[PDB]
């Protein structure tokens, strides 16, 4: 791809 | 006849050939894109210039290396453009002077997709430079390479549109919080523009990714974007409309979405990919 979103992320 | 690099780094001159060293900052342009400008990175003086006056043309099978090899272009050489790889001998830059002038050379790529890139490391060969060196006074003809080498790792446009970030690290708020992820695009000259996502999703409807988070990972949850409230499903068309020399962004919103059974407490990872089309 041409861009790449890392995403990070919580459930408490 | 001498040289140097930016940072003072000497050129040898003939002998065999030389691996220089050098910055890069590729940038899209109207009708190609640059890769290297070597005009602020190699610079040349002549240390006889009241007696003797240094002629240097670039010769023909100049060209890419490494991962360009395989790409054609242009090379801009002292104010003229000439297709690259080199099919024939350029005209020849004067060297008249003890004062360091900056060595002409510009060397440019074909727009080929919509916003791809290259990836390019330091350390890494990105083209190889055949040099002819001749003077006014005597029959030295002589000709060498110039292998240049990138001193920065970088990305070089291979379109006609460049995205704000290659690599986007956007960090959600605790579940089930949302937040918008930072990137825009901009073109050359107006594209008629989109753009779809692609990863590993979770669900039929293709709406939701995975989460791949190895620490104490969450169940139940995957990621999900929006815009403009309207969840986007991997490889579906996003229309930008018309987009030019000013940064659009995509507005993408990045959200949690329940992937079906227990909700429990951990991390959460998903990476996504974009991609942009023309239209």
């Amino acid at each position: 791809a041409d861009v790449t979103i890392t995403v990070n992320g919580k459930v408490v | 006849f001498a040289c140097k690099t930016a940072n003072g780094t000497a050129i040898p001159i003939g002998g065999g050939s030389a691996n220089v060293y050098v910055n890069l900052a590729p940038v899209v342009n109207v009708g190609q894109n640059l890769v290297v400008d070597l005009s602020t990175q190699i610079f040349c003086h002549n240390d006889y210039p009241e007696t003797i006056t240094d002629y240097v043309t670039l010769q023909r099978g100049s060209a890419y290396g490494g991962v360009l090899s395989n790409f054609s272009g242009t090379v801009k050489y002292s104010g003229s453009s000439y297709p690259f790889p080199t099919t024939s001998e350029t005209p020849r830059v004067v060297y008249n002077s003890r004062t360091d002038k900056p060595w002409p050379v510009a060397l440019y790529l074909t727009p080929v997709s919509s916003a791809g890139g290259v990836a390019i490391k330091a350390g890494s060969l990105i083209a190889v430079l055949i040099l002819r060196q001749t003077n006014n006074y005597n029959s030295d003809d002589f000709q060498f390479v110039w292998n240049i080498y990138a001193n920065n790792d970088v990305v070089v446009p291979t379109g006609g549109c460049d995205v704000s970030a290659r690599d986007v690290t956007v960090t959600l708020p605790d579940y089930p919080g949302s937040v918008p992820i930072p990137l825009t695009v901009y073109c050359a000259k107006s594209q008629n523009l989109g753009y779809y996502l692609s990863g590993t999703t979770a669900d039929a409807g293709n709406s939701i990714f995975t989460n791949t988070a190895s620490f104490s990972p969450a169940q139940g949850v995957g990621v999900q974007l929006t815009r403009n409230g309207t969840i986007i499903p991997a490889n579906n068309t996003v229309s930008l409309g018309a987009v030019g020399t000013s940064a659009v962004s995509l507005g993408l919103t990045a959200n949690y979405a329940r992937t079906g059974g227990q909700v429990t407490a951990g991390n959460v990872q998903s990476i996504i990919g974009v991609t942009f089309v023309y239209q």
